[PDB]
């Protein structure tokens, strides 16, 4: 379960220093759920070679 | 007896009537090349074909 999206990196705004940093902000490229089977497009070998 | 034209006495009024054959040429831009040498059983072409 290997995907390609275009997702771009957070930017979150400094509203009180102290604030933002009593909580752990991370990123992370790791998937809660499976994206939807009506929003994917596969590819084999074949395909991408046609 | 020839009875092909081969020898034909000709007025200088029509020194260049013998120019009726079309001929086409390739600009100097063209490159001609032979592919005969590229069949070999190596080779898969990515689009199958029957």
């Amino acid at each position: 379960q290997v995907y390609m999206h275009r997702d771009m990196l957070p930017e979150p705004r400094l509203d009180d220093i102290e604030r933002f940093r009593q909580e752990g902000f991370y990123y992370t490229n790791m998937l809660e759920a499976p994206p939807e089977i009506d929003r994917v497009v596969q590819y084999t070998y074949e395909i991408a070679r046609l | 007896f020839i009875n092909k034209r081969i020898v034909e006495r000709v007025r200088v009024g029509q020194i260049l009537a013998v120019l009726n054959r079309r001929f086409v040429a390739y600009k100097g831009k063209m490159r001609i090349m032979d592919i005969t040498q590229s069949l070999k059983m190596g080779t898969k072409l990515a689009a199958p074909t029957v």
